[PDB]
């Protein structure tokens, strides 16, 4: 089995992991207490690869859903999906924490629930037999799911460090700053865990989120209701190479290992195409494989913020182009030949990059079945562009004097705000000594 | 033609020979071959040929 | 016509065997007077081996009950079934006892009461075909059922040496030093007469009974009520090649025979599946016969406190995994192929060892013929670790003093206290040499 416990941690990170499991359900047309079609077996052929395997015709998840709130758990019990989940093995009904706002309340939650918080992924792994890893759904976003899971990336890459650990980071939208005042801490305190507790993640951000809402989602005002509906399906998108058959790459750790060419350097930008429903209607006529790898290497469905003026400096290094669904796959190399001439995808100054190609079969399911389906899993250099704009509010803030001594009151008494500063700093500097 | 269709089920033998040894299948190949490369990574005898086809019978009940 | 008279002695040796008996009734559907299930004859094809052989149709069970503590006794004359028990051939209605306490108390007044203790196993063996043996229900705690029971371990080794020995030796909680503190010296006196006069034990610790006690029916504080299912379980668990037609080992001593090496090496470890609720749900459908004995590869169910990691320094050899009711058994020879390629249990090397299987049929009672039972009768050279155990809380209790004079006053006037040393040591290598 090539089963990855989720770690579902925070207000934020407890939602879209749970639209991402309501999504496995949709498209295996399955009852959350029952397997009543044959669409499990002959739309999917495994279903128990990152789910407890059948043992009365069922299929129990292998996620873990603890949070300080136990309000965002309590609000699935008034949904059918508590008994999808159990309540013991995935979520303990009514598990309190703190405030929580504080990310010093999170980090000593995990240090005296810390028997219970290693004993409930070990219950949800009795049937995992070679584990794959343990990916942290945590967010930034509060500083519930930001404090508990900086804790989870250390103790997770002393016991398991060759496994992977990654991360769906969110980062909270940095266009508020009276909304969230804790936001440049929260963020510099998990991003110490990623470089050196942790091997790869895969980051996100909401600012660069809301700028797609509108143009292919098409909402009136963003509220966070429709931002995990995006998210909940690049999480299902980026596993159609381990729920479905395949040979090259057909684990996650496959895909995710050849996106890494050297350590601080692994941060994967997120792109999907397919968010428009004016596409299936533009179908009949066919929608070809030639340019739906034209608009992935086009900076458009880009969820990670950056300058247009930071990519003529900087060039991608390594992008994977995943089709799902229609593909024809004789003119897929077709595809590839016409991508060199227009130049839409820049390679380094030093060697070839890589474009890595990839198909898979699916479910039925509307963007599998009707209309071309593109995942962006990107690798580019310019992301030091999130960390120049999350150190210049850090420095900032402590320039208006704030969480210097209103934060050392809980298990900080010693100089640590320099250390996230040059730490931050080294990684701003080793990319662009890595790259012309 | 229907004797050789039904009364024989003679493509879906040709998928699954194919499935064997064109590496047509999915991890069922797959999990064979990682507990076998385990050993090479440490240059340890990996034939072995009794859990091989041991590996082998493991391989074709994964999917199912 | 193979009936075998169970010898209840001492003070936690009533109380497990007061379930046994109410296992029995319970499973064969009778009532305590006549029959009221036709499952009885053709679920049990051996109603009576246990019980009086019946010639007005009622069933009595065979035993005797002993013991110099009248609290224990007294909870098994009201209960439903104290008139499947009769005060006639049994014991008395209100029964007396001596000190008790000690273990030259019971010995003492095993040879004044001679008489009876020899003329009640012969009022019941008077319908008899052929006794198949004695089964010594005695305990290793206090110096009640380790003092009268050392005097039967004697003479049923003698008066009846044809006749089969096999005791259940039940070890209290050993760190008890102050309501029992002369359980190491009453414990080898009973201990020496096991391994010379006898010829199997069926050793049972308590540590590990608490163990399955909290993880298995789940205490928040332990009770010793949780303590006597678990035996009386194991009990009836291990006479379903006897209460219902085998074929091969059919006899009792024929499983035995197969299950000692010599003399010198016969204690067998006894495990226990479905002493949990949740393996009710695992033969809804019937989960597959496979991991049955996967999961007595290497034990996590044992009632017999032992290291994962002195499995390596040590090597069964001769392990039995008796397999009951419906489990459709047709991949059971599936289940043989895949043992030799884990090894999580060392075979010697001088020669080859056993994996033994056995299939059993039994009534259509719910916990028998349905739910998914390993039984497991081990015999493991990791053994040492106990007789190291009660050696090492001997000579500790011989420089505090205690017991060099206070226990000299009766019937012991002798030395005899470094032959229960000596006779320790013999037994200790030989179990070591049978895989050396």
């Amino acid at each position: 089995p090539r089963e990855i416990i989720t770690l579902q941690l925070g207000q934020c990170g407890n939602q879209i992991g749970f639209e991402f499991w309501k999504q496995l359900c949709a498209e295996h047309g399955i009852s959350p207490e029952g397997i009543v079609e044959e669409f499990a077996t002959e739309g999917t052929d495994r279903k128990d690869v990152f789910f407890y395997q059948a043992d009365d015709e069922h299929y129990i998840p292998r996620a873990v859903l603890l949070d300080l709130e136990p309000r965002v758990i309590h609000s699935i019990l008034n949904s059918p999906y508590a008994n999808l989940y159990n309540p013991e093995n995935i979520y303990l009904s009514e598990h309190g924490g703190g405030a929580g706002n504080n990310w010093a309340s999170g980090f000593s939650q995990g240090e005296k629930i810390h028997e219970d918080i290693f004993d409930i992924i070990d219950r949800e792994a009795d049937g995992s037999d070679s584990l794959e890893g343990f990916v942290l759904c945590h967010s930034i976003a509060g500083g519930t799911g930001s404090g508990l899971g900086s804790y989870l990336l250390e103790r997770l890459n002393d016991r398991y460090p060759k496994k992977l650990v990654q991360t769906y980071s969110v980062f909270p939208n940095q266009d508020e700053m009276s909304h969230v005042v804790v936001q440049p801490y929260n963020s510099l305190l998990t991003l110490k865990r990623l470089t050196q507790n942790a091997d790869c993640v895969v980051v996100l951000d909401n600012t660069a989120l809301n700028r797609i809402a509108t143009d292919r989602l098409h909402i009136q005002n963003p509220s966070f209701s429709q931002i995990n509906q995006l998210v909940s399906t690049i999480m299902s998108a980026s596993t159609t190479t381990l729920r479905y058959p395949g040979y090259m790459n057909n684990d996650l750790i496959g895909l995710i290992a050849s996106l890494i060419p050297t350590p601080r350097l692994h941060f994967l930008m997120t792109g999907y195409t397919p968010l428009t429903t004016d596409q299936s209607v533009a179908s009949v006529r066919k929608t070809t494989v030639l340019d739906v790898m034209r608009r992935l290497l086009q900076p458009k469905n880009v969820m990670v913020s950056t300058g247009r003026d930071r990519q003529t400096n900087h060039c991608y290094i390594a992008i994977l182009n995943i089709i799902q669904g229609e593909v024809d796959p004789t003119q897929v190399h077709k595809s590839l030949q016409r991508i060199r001439e227009r130049k839409l995808a820049n390679f380094i100054p030093w060697g070839p990059a890589s474009i890595q190609v990839a198909l898979s079969r699916k479910s039925p399911y509307l963007p599998s079945a009707h209309r071309v389906s593109g995942l962006m899993m990107a690798n580019h250099t310019n992301i030091s562009s999130l960390f120049e704009r999350t150190c210049r509010q850090y420095d900032k803030l402590r320039k208006r004097e704030a969480f210097l001594e209103q934060f050392r009151k809980e298990d900080i008494f010693k100089d640590n705000f320099d250390e996230l500063d040059n730490s931050r700093e080294i990684v701003q500097q080793l990319i662009d000594e890595y790259h012309a | 033609m229907y004797t050789l269709k039904k009364d024989y089920r003679l493509v879906e033998y040709l998928q699954a020979m194919r499935n064997f040894f064109l590496l047509e299948a999915g991890d069922t190949m797959y999990d064979f071959y990682t507990p076998i490369f385990d050993k090479i990574r440490e240059k340890e005898p990996w034939l072995n040929l009794s859990y091989l086809n041991v590996q082998i019978q493991e391989a074709v009940g994964q999917r199912y």
